[PDB]
């Protein structure tokens, strides 16, 4: 068995959709609305495969005419905010002074707006980062994930901190050697 | 080399 | 930001089985976090989940071209896609690698947990097992699940309990599409 899903969504009043391909959990590609271009997971993607932009910020138009049309045909129902959980953890076992990767998983939440941000000893690391758009979950909810390469360290101390509208403060989720 | 195929939707009733 | 938020969320998928053989295609709505109306390859129609989306149940199913087309979806969306996604998803794999390390448990024999960390690789689809000294290890494994790193690699722990007294070998056997004989690394006490 295996399934690839084409993801879309519509966000009011925030007017930020996605447009997204997802197998078996994955994130084939997303198109970036801003730039309107597409973007793959793993840069090799578009060495087999293509994706005409534009057809997705057609979808998505049509999505926000949905959206509103839904939401007027509801009365005006918002959605339920859905804390997210967190975790941080290391792609590879951890080997000192050797390179690696911290993974902040952001999972079983909605809406899909959340605040991310990398704590070095306290302090923000805005370089060197990536982030994965909102992937779907099957549950109608959303995960996320927030990529910070790290030098293993004795000396050194991570937190991962996100704020989402279901969370009274920010939650913050630790990582140390040890 | 290949073309991927999005599906356009339907438009909901209004 | 004080306001309410309205979640349109659109989902089309593809479901594989015998490879390409069984496709089923499913077009689904979601408004905020309810699934209102869905069409189902298998049903032959759009059905509304729920009461908000039978006004577009009932809409479509009318339109013998809108029908048509959902129904000849399984062809012309999921199979094709299948063609290409195939080289890069499908036939993606990427073998393991499998340390053996104990779990801070330095004491020279007391109770301690081993590690037996399997990292990086694609597809899921993983077996792991303790033995000691041949015989398979079948009780005392506190596994962590499967660990989707989202890279398109995982990753999974499965820890031993065990009192080491010397001597003894503990194996941890690794199976996986991406090797034909089963990877395996020993520590010894
Ligand atoms: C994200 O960042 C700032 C917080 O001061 C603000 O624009 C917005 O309310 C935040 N969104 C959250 C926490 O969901």
């Amino acid at each position: 068995e295996h399934v690839i899903i084409q993801a879309e969504f519509y966000l009011n009043p925030d007017q930020s959709g996605e447009f997204m391909f997802d197998f078996d959990g994955d994130e084939i590609f997303h198109v970036d609305m801003a730039k309107k271009e597409t973007v793959w997971r793993l840069e090799e993607f578009g060495r087999f495969a293509s994706f005409e932009a534009q057809g997705a910020l057609a979808n998505i138009a049509v999505d926000k005419a949905n959206l509103e049309i839904m939401t007027k045909r509801s009365n005006y129902t918002p959605i339920t905010n859905v804390p997210p959980e967190v975790t941080v953890l290391t792609n590879s076992p951890v080997e000192l002074r050797e390179p690696n990767v911290l993974i902040c998983f952001i999972d079983k939440f909605t809406p899909p707006v959340v605040n991310v941000t990398w704590l070095r000893n306290g302090k923000p690391v805005t370089t060197g980062v990536s982030e994965t758009v909102f992937l779907p979950r099957e549950d109608h909810l959303f995960r996320k994930f927030h990529y910070l390469p790290f030098l293993p360290s004795t000396e050194d101390v991570y937190d991962c901190r996100v704020e989402h509208w279901g969370l009274d403060e920010p939650l913050l989720k630790h990582w140390e050697f040890d | 080399v290949l073309g991927l195929v999005l599906l356009r939707g339907e438009n909901l009733v209004s | 930001d004080t306001r309410p938020r309205f979640l349109w969320q659109p989902k089309r998928e593809c479901h594989f089985f015998n490879g390409t053989e069984r496709v089923r295609f499913l077009d689904r709505y979601f408004y905020n976090q309810e699934e209102s109306v869905r069409f189902d390859s298998d049903v032959g129609e759009f059905r509304a989940v729920t009461e908000l989306g039978r006004p577009d149940a009932e809409y479509w199913n009318s339109q013998k071209d809108i029908l048509e087309q959902a129904r000849a979806a399984v062809d012309t969306y999921c199979r094709h896609n299948y063609g290409v996604g195939e080289s890069f998803t499908v036939q993606r794999r990427v073998q393991p690698k499998v340390t053996v390390y104990p779990s801070k448990t330095q004491p020279l024999q007391h109770h301690n947990l081993l590690v037996c960390s399997v990292s990086g690789f694609y597809p899921g689809s993983i077996e792991v097992r303790w033995f000691l000294n041949g015989q398979e290890e079948k009780a005392g494994m506190v596994s962590t699940g499967l660990i989707q790193n989202g890279d398109w690699t995982f990753q999974t722990l499965v820890m031993l309990e065990t009192v080491p007294r010397s001597g003894e070998v503990y194996t941890c056997q690794v199976e996986h599409p991406s090797v034909t004989s089963p990877l395996t690394v020993e520590w010894r006490a």
